[PDB]
């Protein structure tokens, strides 16, 4: 009976397919570790897959995975329990230490490039022909923190050239320097651009970019991690919704 | 155990209830207050179903089936044997799902990410509630809900459908299906595109987003973009479930006959209703 | 929410990558739609149109017009009727008696066969287009492979199954309501399709695609604040976006995926919809006349 044979063979195929799929999804994060960085006893029923090599464009080398590439950098955390499964509380300022929801990864310290070899992200003033085509143009607007105080002013939009979209807002602070704010972490209103994740006092703390004309993947991660980490670590300074309504 | 890059994220906080009380992990799973609640509701429902099986006379998965109260009970309670168990399991299901969702919100907070996932899941929960809570209530009888059986629930889908002829004619139903088909189409497309770039022709360098964009641009004359293809996927999936719930909430509440007859409003429209020819 | 963009940006038209593509077959850039601009890209075109594209595009329109002409015919060339009965018209296939021949008279089967031939050409020529556009750009053939799964069911429904059964009368009619009726009748004559194991699997994968795309779509959006949508770069050099995404699921359901891997789960979840479906339909009427009966023994 073909039908019985077919449904029987399908279940055998599916089992192997899930097995194959699961192993392909272990090319990052494995082998597992004990909370102290040592390899765990039980790695589960699925085995590491045979390595694969990505030939990276723009002569940026290759990437073999899974690979021994370790954690490396220091983490400002300390376990709060003797057994496993418990939180590890920060020993310093989580925001400034880049841990917890404020975490970042040591990505390549070079800008992401578009298919043509050029810097993927650029400040609009240096992006030939680029302009705001719809919606409120944020440039020139003051920036308000979650504490309802003025953190600075928008002096430019950082544009993703190929994807032809806005990625960051360049906000100038009191001291005259600027910082990059993730576009999806700001709210562009008709008279302000509000940033709920951070309070005016946390802006100077946003990680900086070494060069004023580009951002490296490493810097994007620190900036983004830092800003997101404010949802939790800047909660004390986050005034309420009614308070915001009260300030028109 | 943890993923080689996990430790730095396992910090305190994010909880909505109970503070640090249940703020810990069991292996890979994060618990939190709602993780506990999920277990509770889940266990209670599985136990009550297993209990319904005893009273039924089987442990055969393909035969076990917990039915809702008969139409005789309207929206009132019923003996654990004639609808009660169902009622309480339906309660445990709703309590497990909702808790599961609230459990994802706490995880989002500890990870510092958006709440899109649980928000998306809630659409699944609402479609479920439409079938076992909303529609039954609007029709005033728990008995209109679907039975909890691997096979008995298809009987319900089948009998519920034919009550109005060929269900294909339910207009909201056509829309739901369209989003379901379109979404699978889009899922296969997205998966294939990202893969075709990361895994190019042997020996060459992995392609770039510009290649993904040009491939699709050459193929159909448009590229929705990386951010847009993910919004599309979420949009297509949630819309499929939104219209699924809609097509049911109106069946047996504001519409009662053969769905096919509903298309008459267009055929009998005054101006062309009697023009000779065609099919009508 | 990051469902809609707050502000739109626009710059020089992006003509795309060159690689080994015949730049002579590409059109120019189309207009920019501010409307689409809130959800995805505003730029329309350019589009590549070689002989395959024109061929396919020709057959496709012909397929569509053969049906259209038939509709106008049975509408009495009356515009008011055409619109009134648009959903009720149908280009039916040759009656059983004609088997797999072309002997049937145009108005009773031939016109369907003509429309079908146009569709056959249109679909397959487009499949090559799918394979070739990838090749020119030096990309893998995943798209063409996946498209083949959808073609598999389409092929089973109107070609392979009807031939294995002896007549074109087994194929699907070209009509809105009629093809729906053909679907309800199909399940009816073969016992109840819900008893067809591959039909139930196909459903698991259809619901599963909705489930998986909601998950993935929401995940990437949930981490777009860390540039999570630049998936190729997250694959090449894992960022905090790919880690938080992985950890959300690991903490939620005990396991997770990788920025690349998730796309393998995706292509398979979607492709198995039409793969299992096509099998369950090809098996119906050829090997199993009644699914309830088959499942019984
Ligand atoms: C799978 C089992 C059945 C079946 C069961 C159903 C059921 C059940 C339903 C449909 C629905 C649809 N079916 Mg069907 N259908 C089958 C095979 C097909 C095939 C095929 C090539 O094999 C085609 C072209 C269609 C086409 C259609 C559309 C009219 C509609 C939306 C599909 C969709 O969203 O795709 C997703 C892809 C996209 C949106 C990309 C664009 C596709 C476009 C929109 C297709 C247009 C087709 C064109 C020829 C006519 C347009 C209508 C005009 C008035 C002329 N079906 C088989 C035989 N079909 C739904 C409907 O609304 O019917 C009225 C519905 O409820
Ligand atoms: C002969 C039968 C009738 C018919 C009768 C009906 C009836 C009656 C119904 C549908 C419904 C549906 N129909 Mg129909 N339908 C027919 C033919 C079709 C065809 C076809 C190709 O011919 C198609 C494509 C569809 C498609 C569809 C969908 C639009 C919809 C199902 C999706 C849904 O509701 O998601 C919603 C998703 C859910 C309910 C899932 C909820 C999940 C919950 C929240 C979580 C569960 C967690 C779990 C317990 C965990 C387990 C353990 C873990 C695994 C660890 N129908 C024929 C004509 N149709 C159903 C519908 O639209 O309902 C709204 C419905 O009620
Ligand atoms: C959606 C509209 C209809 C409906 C129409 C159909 C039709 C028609 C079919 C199914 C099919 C299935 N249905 Mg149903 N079904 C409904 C509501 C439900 C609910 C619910 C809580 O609302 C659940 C949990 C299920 C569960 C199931 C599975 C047994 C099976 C495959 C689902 C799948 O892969 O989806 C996608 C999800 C995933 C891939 C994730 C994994 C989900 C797993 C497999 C769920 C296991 C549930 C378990 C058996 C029962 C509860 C377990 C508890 C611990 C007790 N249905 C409503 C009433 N269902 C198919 C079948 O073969 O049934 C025999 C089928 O043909
Ligand atoms: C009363 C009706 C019967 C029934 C009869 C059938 C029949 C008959 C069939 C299905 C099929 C399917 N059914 Mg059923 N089904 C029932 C009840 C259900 C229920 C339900 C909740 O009750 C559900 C959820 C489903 C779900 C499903 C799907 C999983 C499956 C179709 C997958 C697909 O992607 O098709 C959409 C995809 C395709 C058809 C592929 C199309 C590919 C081509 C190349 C497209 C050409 C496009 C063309 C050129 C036009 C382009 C225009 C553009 C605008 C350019 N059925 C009841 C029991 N079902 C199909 C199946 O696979 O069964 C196993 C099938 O044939
Ligand atoms: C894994 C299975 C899923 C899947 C996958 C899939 N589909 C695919 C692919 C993949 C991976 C492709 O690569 C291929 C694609 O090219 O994507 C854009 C495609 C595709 N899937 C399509 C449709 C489609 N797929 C479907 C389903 C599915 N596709 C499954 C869910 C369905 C249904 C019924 O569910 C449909 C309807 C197409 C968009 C595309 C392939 C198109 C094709 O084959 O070429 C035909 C060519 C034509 C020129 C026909 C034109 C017909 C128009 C209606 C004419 C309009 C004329 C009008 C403008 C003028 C006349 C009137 C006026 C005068 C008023
Ligand atoms: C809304 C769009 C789609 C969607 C989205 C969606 N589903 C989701 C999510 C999202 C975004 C999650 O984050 C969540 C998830 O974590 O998945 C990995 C989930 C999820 N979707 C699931 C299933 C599911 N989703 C479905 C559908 C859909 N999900 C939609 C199409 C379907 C169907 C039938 O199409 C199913 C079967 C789970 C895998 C998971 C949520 C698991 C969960 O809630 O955990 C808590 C509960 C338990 C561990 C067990 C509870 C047991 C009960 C008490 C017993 C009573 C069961 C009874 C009501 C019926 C049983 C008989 C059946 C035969 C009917
Ligand atoms: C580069 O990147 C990219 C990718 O990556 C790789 C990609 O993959 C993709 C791939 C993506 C795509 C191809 C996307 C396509 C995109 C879309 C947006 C398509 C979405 C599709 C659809 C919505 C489906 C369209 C098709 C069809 C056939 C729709 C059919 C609908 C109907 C027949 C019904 C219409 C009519 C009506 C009236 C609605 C009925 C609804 C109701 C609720 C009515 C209920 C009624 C009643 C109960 C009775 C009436 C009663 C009333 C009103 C009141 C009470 C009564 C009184 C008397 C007072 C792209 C583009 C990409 O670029
Ligand atoms: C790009 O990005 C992305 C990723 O990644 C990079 C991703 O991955 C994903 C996600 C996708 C995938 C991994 C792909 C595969 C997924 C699918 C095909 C989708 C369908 C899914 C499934 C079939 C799997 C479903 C599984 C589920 C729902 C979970 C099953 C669950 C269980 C068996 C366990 C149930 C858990 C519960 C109830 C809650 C948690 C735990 C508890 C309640 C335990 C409580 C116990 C106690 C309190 C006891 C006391 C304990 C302790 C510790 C205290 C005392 C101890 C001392 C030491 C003192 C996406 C979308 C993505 O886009
Ligand atoms: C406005 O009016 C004009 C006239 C201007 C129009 O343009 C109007 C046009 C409309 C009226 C068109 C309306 C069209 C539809 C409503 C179409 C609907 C079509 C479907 C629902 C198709 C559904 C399914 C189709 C399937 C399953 C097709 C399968 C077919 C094949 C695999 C082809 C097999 C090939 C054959 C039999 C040819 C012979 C064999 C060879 C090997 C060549
Ligand atoms: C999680 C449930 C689904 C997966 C269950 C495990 C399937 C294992 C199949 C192993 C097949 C191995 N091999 C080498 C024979 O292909
Ligand atoms: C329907 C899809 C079901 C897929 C189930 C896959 C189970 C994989 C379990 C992976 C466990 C990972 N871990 C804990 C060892 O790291
Ligand atoms: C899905 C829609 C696809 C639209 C494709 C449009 C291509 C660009 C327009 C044709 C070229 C026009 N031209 C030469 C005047 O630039
Ligand atoms: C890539 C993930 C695949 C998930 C497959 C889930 C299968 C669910 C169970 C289907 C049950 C089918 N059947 C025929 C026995 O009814
Ligand atoms: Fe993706």
């Amino acid at each position: 009976d073909l039908a019985s044979l077919a449904i029987y063979s399908f279940w055998i195929f599916l089992a192997g397919l899930i097995y194959y799929l699961q192993t392909e999804n272990m090319r990052e994060g494995y082998p597992l570790e004990n909370e102290d960085g040592t390899p765990a006893a039980n790695q589960g029923p699925f085995p590491l897959p045979k390595p694969k090599t990505f030939i990276l464009p723009h002569g940026r080398g290759t990437l073999t995975v899974p690979g021994p590439e370790s954690e490396d950098r220091p983490i400002a955390l300390a376990r709060t329990a003797v057994s496993e499964g418990f939180p590890h509380a920060p020993t310093g300022d989580p925001m400034k230490d880049g841990v917890g929801p404020a975490s970042w990864v040591a990505r390549r310290d070079l800008p992401e490039l578009d298919g043509h070899g050029h810097n993927k992200i650029k400040p609009m003033k240096a992006a030939a022909g680029f302009h705001v085509s719809a919606g409120k143009n944020p440039i020139g607007l003051p920036v308000r923190g979650c504490d309802l105080e003025i953190a600075g002013k928008v002096v430019d939009i950082w544009v993703d050239i190929p994807e032809q979209m806005a990625r960051f807002l360049e906000v100038e602070l009191k001291d005259g320097s600027t910082r990059l704010l993730p576009m999806q972490m700001v709210k562009v209103q008709s008279n302000r651009v509000h940033v709920n994740a951070l309070s005016s006092d946390l802006f100077a703390g946003i990680p900086t970019i070494k060069s004023p004309t580009e951002v490296t993947l490493l810097e994007e991660d620190k900036i983004c991690g830092y800003v997101a980490g404010g949802l939790m670590y800047a909660a004390p300074k986050r005034k309420s919704v009614v308070a915001a309504m009260l300030a028109e | 155990a943890l993923l080689s890059f996990e430790r730095k994220y396992r910090v305190p906080g994010g909880t909505l209830v109970g503070g640090n009380l249940f703020d810990f992990w069991v292996g890979p799973f994060y618990v939190g207050f709602f993780g506990v609640a999920t277990f509770f509701f889940a266990a209670l429902g599985i136990i009550l179903i297993a209990w319904s099986a005893v009273l039924q006379g089987t442990w055969n998965p393909q035969l076990i089936s917990v039915y809702p109260p008969a139409l005789e009970y309207g929206l009132g309670g019923a003996p654990l044997a004639k609808g009660g168990l169902w009622q309480i399991i339906t309660i445990c299901a709703t309590g497990a799902f909702v808790s599961w969702a609230l459990r994802e919100v706490e995880i989002c907070r500890k990870l510092g990410i958006g709440y899109h996932i649980p928000f998306a899941f809630a659409f699944a929960i609402l479609a479920y509630l439409t079938l076992v809570l909303f529609r039954p209530v609007m029709m005033g009888a728990w008995g209109y809900a679907f039975p909890y059986g691997i096979w008995t629930h298809l009987d319900w889908v089948s009998n519920t459908g034919y009550t109005y002829g060929n269900f294909h004619y339910n207009p909201a139903h056509m829309i739901a299906i369209s989003f379901f088909f379109t979404n699978a189409l889009a899922l296969a497309l997205h998966g294939a595109l990202v893969l075709s770039a990361a895994n190019p022709e042997k020996g060459k360098e992995m392609r770039t987003p510009n290649h993904e964009d040009t491939f699709f641009r050459d193929l159909v004359g448009y590229s929705i973009g990386t951010l847009g293809i993910h919004r599309l996927g979420l949009l297509l999936s949630l819309s499929a479930v939104f219209f699924s719930a809609l097509c049911m909430i109106i069946t047996g509440t504001i519409w009662f006959d053969q769905w096919v007859d509903w298309w008459q409003w267009w055929v009998k429209l005054p101006w062309w209703a009697n023009i000779p020819g065609g099919i009508n | 929410q990051n469902i809609f963009s707050q502000v739109q940006v626009r710059g020089p038209a992006d003509l795309g990558m060159t690689e080994d593509v015949n730049l002579a077959n590409r059109s120019g850039v189309g207009p920019f739609s501010t409307l689409l601009g809130w959800f995805g890209n505003a730029q329309l075109g350019p589009i590549y149109l070689g002989s395959l594209g024109v061929l396919s595009l020709f057959s496709g329109l012909m397929w569509f017009f053969t049906i259209g002409i038939w509709f106008w015919y049975q509408a009495g060339w009356n515009p008011a009727v055409f619109l009134r009965d648009l959903f009720f018209f149908s280009l039916e296939p040759p009656a059983p008696e004609y088997g797999l021949s072309f002997a049937a008279p145009l108005k009773e089967g031939g016109l369907w066969l003509i429309a079908s031939f146009f569709m056959f050409v249109a679909v397959w020529s487009w499949w090559g287009r799918t394979y070739l556009r990838a090749q020119a750009l030096g990309m893998g053939k995943h798209t063409a492979w996946a498209f083949l799964s959808a073609i598999w069911l389409w092929m089973v429904l109107g070609f392979i199954r009807p031939i294995l059964m002896g007549s074109w009368s087994e194929a699907v009619p070209y009509g809105i309501f009629s093809h729906l009726d053909w679907t309800n009748n199909f399940s009816l004559v073969h016992g109840n399709l819900f008893y067809n194991p591959f039909h139930g699997l196909s459903i698991a994968f259809l619901y599963g695609s909705a489930l998986l795309f909601a998950m993935h779509g929401a995940t990437i959006l949930a981490v777009s604040r860390f540039g999570g949508e630049r998936e190729l770069e997250q694959i090449a050099d894992r960022g905090t976006a790919a880690e938080r995404a992985a950890l959300f699921w690991r903490w939620t359901m005990g396991f997770n995926a990788t920025m690349e891997g998730i796309h393998r789960w995706a292509i398979w979840m979607a492709v198995l919809v039409t793969l299992t479906g096509g099998i369950g339909i090809l098996l119906s009427g050829t090997v199993v006349d009644n699914w309830y009966v088959w499942g019984q023994n």
